[PDB]
């Protein structure tokens, strides 16, 4: 039985840490002591932590800490580092996309009249949105242009609440 | 080198240092001790409030000198307000009573 | 940045009597704040006196009251410095009014001590850790009650060493009651930020900004605090938020007095960066360099 | 591409506005599409001009709403943002739309 | 028109503003072919119960200056007579005498 553990890497080199970890496994051929390696990603939590299905021998512990650009495990102590849980894995299995679901297929940011456009033509700008076309994913934000609140069809992702 | 009134530093409103930067000579700590050692009290007050730090004090001083007045409105050093903001930016609550 | 460290609405307009973005270019309506600008309308030196506050997600105890030798929280909660730091850096648990169990109030707990206790005293039992637990301890510390006890303890003993150890603890216990200082004010909950004007961002001769060290410190505390708020939104597991709150604790402790904790942080290149307490202390602080000795106009050499 | 719909009652004013917009575009960015005149809306109205009765007595008014379609092919950093500053003549409803 | 008439109109408008959500809902219910008969009946009865002035088909468009019911224009909110005056004065933007 292989239980999960948390590894800390230099944040930013995480995919390269995951690749080097798989390669160190297939070098030192402790293939029966490693199951997977997770870096989850949303359309990126967790910011700098690598999840490893593993068992705990001191040889495999030295293996994971001899993988380059890895600081160490995160647990209660450094003698016997800590696995995480299992009761919160059943609820996480039913839902694995809480920060990008179809629960609210419309408003991604409170409309009202306070928003800023940056991914559209007029970048680094803010305006008041009277009406909105959520159905067709459109916004009528009236930006201040030539001393006038002129509206402009902007994208939900293009603007920022 | 000589300086009547030149540029002023940004974080603490005191004159700049050096010659290439048109600056004023450092009235250091031992000179403050040597003026405490006499009875010179107004000389030290204008030497570290009017001539150096207090911005409204030194504009009042410049108007008073070019009008013949010869008088100082003291005020507070602005760098002491910087000390209050740096101690206050910790968890410490420094104030000014009364 | 709206609204970042160097904000408009939180502090003031860069230009004197001007909305930085665009309205009021004369001297009539000094104060109006349109929605397009989210900016106040006052003087250029108004930002030097105005200060901001960072809502620290996780409580962080002050380093000046935890490592002053003797620590302010060390001789007040009757706990050794070593044990205080252990719990503070998410390496030890602390009990707080457990209940009907066989455990003290000051006595700490380890992973093994908690695990067994967790399966034992699953009901009425409280054993937190970090500044949060520490705060509670201080918060729930009847000052007056301790006075009499300490005073009675000093009059019911003859131990020389103990006498001096008891007189130094009761002195700081009755002094806190004499003033309006609370025991829960030791832990920082609403970290204050120094005025931008006092942490100036000027470019040198060229096209880049030579940034101060305090902007690195505040920007790291805010980066970590945003990460910790997002993880408490997402319900990350225990070890993730313990490392996250521990990194926030070390970030706050590095902002206030850098290097009093283990080896000081550094930006460029290996030299440590200068914190607030290092703007106060030393030969080049504010006392010895700008308040006792000043540079002086009408002077020559 | 940024489509811009200028609408106004006075034609001269509209023209002036359009030119200004073009100028604003052309200095910052490059390849302004051009000021394309769409059809004018001549919304007419008839009314009886007597207070009481005389039905053949009538005034026929109209409001000529003019349209100008200006398009900008390359939205740069500098160009799109510029619009905010350059203020045009009053009584000209503009309507910018990126994409 | 009288003051009284104007007041009445205003009241009607207010009522309309108030009761729109409910009334609309009721109407929808009544329409909905995929619904119970009893429910429909209730809805119909419910509608009756609501005030009459709550209906939008009750309120007459009057001139915003004079309250004259007839000769109205929607674009201007004014009766013909007043509209003409406005036009003459320059008070309606864009409006001028048309010939073709
Ligand atoms: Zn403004």
């Amino acid at each position: 039985k292989k239980r999960w553990y948390v590894v800390q890497a230099f944040s930013g080199f995480e995919g390269r840490v995951a690749t080097s970890l798989r390669e160190h496994i297939k070098l030192h051929n402790m293939e029966d002591l490693f199951g997977e390696v997770m870096v989850p990603t949303e359309e990126k939590f967790f910011p700098g932590y690598v999840l490893v299905q593993m068992v705990m021998n001191d040889a495999s512990w030295h293996l994971v800490r001899s993988v380059p650009r890895v600081m160490g495990f995160i647990g209660g102590t450094s003698d016997r580092p800590a696995p995480i849980s299992d009761k919160e894995v059943d609820a996480i299995m039913n839902r694995l996309q809480q920060v990008g679901d179809k629960p609210r297929p419309k408003t991604l940011f409170e409309p009202g009249e306070m928003v800023r456009v940056n991914d559209g033509p007029f970048a680094d700008f803010n305006g008041v949105v009277e009406e909105v076309d959520y159905e067709k994913s459109r916004l009528k934000v009236s930006v201040s242009i030539f001393g006038r609140a002129t509206p402009v069809e902007l994208d939900f992702s293009q603007v920022e609440k | 080198h000589a300086r009547s009134t030149g540029s002023y530093s940004l974080v603490t409103q005191q004159p700049l240092g050096g010659k290439a930067q048109f600056g004023g000579q450092r009235f250091g700590e031992m000179e403050v001790w040597a003026l405490e050692a006499y009875g010179a009290a107004y000389t030290l007050q204008e030497m570290l409030t009017v001539k150096s730090d207090d911005v409204n004090g030194r504009t009042k001083m410049y108007k008073n000198i070019v009008d013949g007045n010869h008088q100082m409105e003291p005020g507070m050093p602005e760098s002491f307000n910087v000390l209050l903001k740096e101690i206050r930016s910790l968890g410490i609550n420094i104030e000014l009573e009364d | 940045e709206r609204d970042g460290l160097f904000c408009a609405r939180i502090f003031g307009p860069v230009k004197d009597y001007e909305c930085l973005c665009g309205k009021y270019k004369r001297l009539k309506h000094r104060g109006v704040i349109c929605e397009k600008c989210g900016v106040e309308v006052t003087q250029t030196k108004v930002r030097r006196e105005r200060m901001g506050h960072i809502e620290l997600a996780s409580p962080t105890a002050h380093i000046w009251f935890l490592k002053s030798l003797p620590s302010r929280i060390g001789l007040l909660l009757d706990m050794p410095l070593r044990d205080i730091e252990r719990v503070l850096y998410f390496e030890s648990y602390v009990v707080i009014e457990g209940g009907m169990t066989n455990l003290e109030r000051q006595q700490i707990l380890t992973e093994e001590q908690y695990l067994d206790a967790l399966e034992e005293f699953g009901d009425e039992f409280d054993a937190k850790m970090g500044a949060e637990a520490i705060q509670a301890l201080l918060k729930s510390m009847d000052l007056e009650q301790e006075c009499e006890q300490l005073r009675e303890e000093l009059n019911e003993t003859n131990s020389e060493t103990k006498r001096k150890k008891l007189t130094k603890r009761i002195k700081l216990l009755e002094a806190f009651v004499q003033s309006g200082n609370k025991p829960e004010w030791m832990i920082l909950t609403v970290l204050p930020v120094l005025p931008p004007d006092l942490r100036p961002l000027v470019p040198l001769d060229g096209g880049r900004f030579a940034t101060s060290d305090l902007n690195d410190l505040y920007r790291r505390v805010i980066n970590r605090n945003n990460r910790l708020k997002r993880l408490l939104d997402l319900a990350a597991p225990d070890i993730i938020v313990r490392n996250e709150k521990r990194m926030l604790q070390e970030a706050v402790d590095a902002l206030l007095d850098n290097g009093r904790r283990g080896r000081a942080i550094t930006g460029s290149n290996k030299r440590p960066l200068k914190s607030l307490a290092d703007m106060i202390k030393g030969k080049q602080g504010r006392f010895r360099q700008n308040l006792l000795g000043k540079r002086v106009d009408y002077s020559g050499r | 591409r940024i489509r811009i719909r200028l609408k106004a009652f006075d034609h001269r004013l509209i023209d002036q506005a359009t030119a200004e917009i073009v100028e604003t575009a052309k200095r910052t960015g490059a390849q302004v599409r051009g000021p394309i005149p769409l059809p004018t809306r001549k919304e007419r109205f008839t009314v009886l001009i007597s207070p009481h009765v005389n039905k053949d007595a009538r005034d026929q008014y109209e409001i000529r709403t003019h349209l100008r379609l200006v398009d900008i092919v390359e939205p740069t950093e500098k160009t799109v943002d510029a619009l905010m500053r350059l203020d045009l003549a009053a009584g000209v409803d503009v309507q910018i739309s990126l994409g | 028109a009288k003051q009284s008439m104007k007041a009445r109109e205003v009241k009607r408008v207010a009522l309309a503003d108030k009761y729109f959500a409910k009334r609309a809902e009721l109407k929808a219910i009544i329409s909905d072919v995929n619904a119970s008969d009893e429910d429909r009946w209730n809805a119909v009865l419910k509608l009756q119960t609501l005030p009459r002035d709550s209906s939008p088909s009750r309120q007459r468009n009057r001139c915003r200056q004079t309250g004259r019911p007839h000769g109205f224009l929607r674009k201007f909110g004014l009766s013909r007579i007043k509209v003409r005056e406005a036009a003459m004065r320059g008070e309606i933007p864009g409006l001028k005498k048309a010939s073709w």
